[PDB]
């Protein structure tokens, strides 16, 4: 499964 | 900025056997950027219902993305696979050889 | 075997042309088993391999919800990173992202991976011990440190070692027929007189998975690498892959040379040669 946190750049 | 030039293989899935239904394959890999036209080829012309791959990339980051269509091989039936990028002056069409 | 889990994202802006582009995949080893794609029509994570199908609603719905949450940030993503190096709005540029994790043979965590890209270079990466960040450029480096600050990779290393290794596990005893298979290659050579004095050797591998392999020439034993064409793996498209390995051999030279196959299907290494 995907990882739940994406931070942006 | 970066610019890298697809390499093309044209090929069939199973060993071509005329008369036998197979898949007819273009593999286009290690380019930059993401755009790219792919188009197969039955005698010059271009063949209508062709799928591809969801588009991936390698380590290096270049992308690969595989055409295909099914085709029934032939004897006289010339195949080939024309490609077209932004590191291209002119598309470029790699012919189908059954045992290459 | 060892075997990794990876997740592959690309987001191309379109100038113009309304929302950027958006494509992400998910392997286990070389097989593909989710899919999203921003122009679609069912705008949902979407299974690429059978055994992932048996996989019930949650599943989908919550790898829909954050595989939207990963387009939303590579959209964000865009638009910073034409701000960090004063680009106009005219140009299309390239958001890569990749992340995963390895287990060796004893199935447990191994190695961790996250890596970004923009127009095809290095941007951003957790260096191996999960901890810190590789930054190629100035602009890199701010957002090193706003990661830093956020802890970024705090939670990167919980979700690697963790959650990305326990469904790997998962995935690798659901999809057990697909994903715990070797299927040794098929081989054959063939031979087609050029001219009159030399003549192409071409050993073949087909059918084979997983696409690790090692396709070799030998002339009384002795590596033959500059003067063999060797062409890059391919797919086959039905999850198996294809390769070959071809010499220009002086007619009746051919008992002189020695194709050898090396694959994890095989029980032992395979020496070939046209007799």
């Amino acid at each position: 499964i995907l990882n739940a946190m994406i931070a942006k750049i | 900025m970066i610019q890298r030039t697809p390499k093309i293989q044209v090929y069939s899935r199973h060993p071509a056997e005329n008369g036998k239904s197979n898949f007819l394959n273009c593999y286009v890999s290690g380019f930059h950027p993401s755009d790219i036209e792919v188009d197969l080829l039955k005698n010059g012309e271009r063949i209508e219902k062709v799928e591809h791959s969801d588009l991936s990339f390698s380590k290096d980051w270049s992308f690969y993305l595989l055409y295909y269509t099914e085709f029934t091989p032939t004897e006289k039936d010339e195949y080939a696979c024309r490609v077209n990028h932004v590191t291209l002056s002119q598309p470029k069409i790699v012919k189908w050889d059954r045992d290459m | 075997g060892s075997h990794s889990m990876r997740y592959f994202f690309t987001s191309v802006s379109r100038p113009g042309r309304g929302e950027p582009r958006f494509i992400a995949v998910g392997y286990v080893d070389d097989t593909q088993f989710v899919r999203f794609d921003s122009d679609a029509a069912s705008q949902r994570m979407e299974p690429r391999a059978p055994w992932i199908e048996q996989e019930g609603p949650e599943y989908w719905d919550g790898e829909t919800r954050k595989v939207k949450a990963h387009s939303q940030t590579h959209r964000v993503d865009l638009g910073t990173l034409r701000g960090y190096y004063n680009q106009s709005e005219a140009g299309s540029h390239t958001v890569q992202r990749m992340y995963g994790c390895d287990v060796g043979s004893d199935w447990r965590f191994l190695r961790g991976y996250h890596q970004y890209a923009y127009d095809g270079k290095d941007y951003i990466a957790l260096k191996e011990d999960l901890r810190s960040w590789t930054a190629a450029d100035m602009a890199a480096q701010t957002t090193k440190h706003k990661w830093e600050a956020a802890h970024v990779a705090e939670q990167l290393r919980a979700y690697l070692e963790g959650t990305c290794v326990e469904w790997l596990r998962r995935y690798l005893e659901n999809g057990k027929e697909t994903l715990q298979r070797t299927d040794a290659p098929k081989t054959h050579m063939t031979h087609h007189a050029v001219s009159d004095h030399e003549a192409t050797l071409r050993c073949w591998a087909l059918s084979f998975y997983p696409a690790e392999i090692t396709l070799t020439w030998q002339r009384d034993g002795e590596d033959q690498t500059q003067d063999t064409e060797l062409v890059e793996t391919r797919p086959a498209g039905d999850g198996t892959f294809q390769k070959w390995a071809a010499v220009v051999v002086p007619s009746g030279q051919e008992q002189r040379y020695t194709c050898h196959v090396q694959h994890e299907g095989l029980p032992k290494p395979l020496t070939l040669r046209w007799e």
